[PDB]
């Protein structure tokens, strides 16, 4: 598909997102050309799960406390697709805020941008 | 707030 | 143009951001399908320029003090295009580190994020 991006209207997925430490789940998560990797929400996780330490630049400046980085590779099914994108890591959002697709896993699509 | 979202290191 | 996705080299373009202060200026700008609303460094704008204050939701957070809003509209020139883009209002960086394009700016271009 061809997503048209408008400011009112985020660019979401619907997404299965396998963490290889609870069942895989299906969670919305925002298209993101700006981010250099995926972020997948802490609730997706066995609270028994061990998580790297990580320092993410963000709008408001250098984080080091809120994204860990994953132990474990995370599988990623988009709709109609029986194969997985596959991230040898990625973040894990601390707080629950944010379910992010980035760069790592649009490569894997081979998404491109498009300025006619 | 407007959002505007990620980089490395 | 076609822009490849790739989590090891972010998506830039050049661009003359002109803020109606002081002489457009050329940057090097990240176009972001996960911004609401186009960022650009304060250092564009003359030292006797009065913004409006905001929020920002990014990675970590919300934060009060590190955007701040224009007035006045804002123009962009993509490489070899003459019309500009016109951005109503804009979100402003204080720390001089954030330059992004958009949606409210790829809607204008009518740019679109493609996944095979």
């Amino acid at each position: 598909p061809v997503i048209p991006l408008d400011p009112a209207r985020r660019p979401v997925i619907k997404a299965q997102v396998d963490t290889q430490t609870s069942h895989p789940k299906t969670i919305e998560a925002l298209l993101d050309t700006g981010a250099d990797m995926t972020v997948i929400p802490i609730a997706l996780f066995s609270s028994n799960t061990p998580l790297k330490n990580t320092s993410v630049l963000g709008a408001g400046g250098q984080t080091q406390d809120h994204f860990k980085l994953t132990s474990l590779p995370v599988l990623i099914r988009l709709p109609f697709r029986t194969t997985p994108i596959v991230l040898t890591s990625c973040l894990v959002d601390t707080k629950n805020n944010w379910a992010i697709i980035g760069r790592d896993a649009l490569q894997q699509c081979q998404g491109v941008l498009y300025l006619p | 707030a407007p959002q505007v979202x990620v980089m490395h290191p």
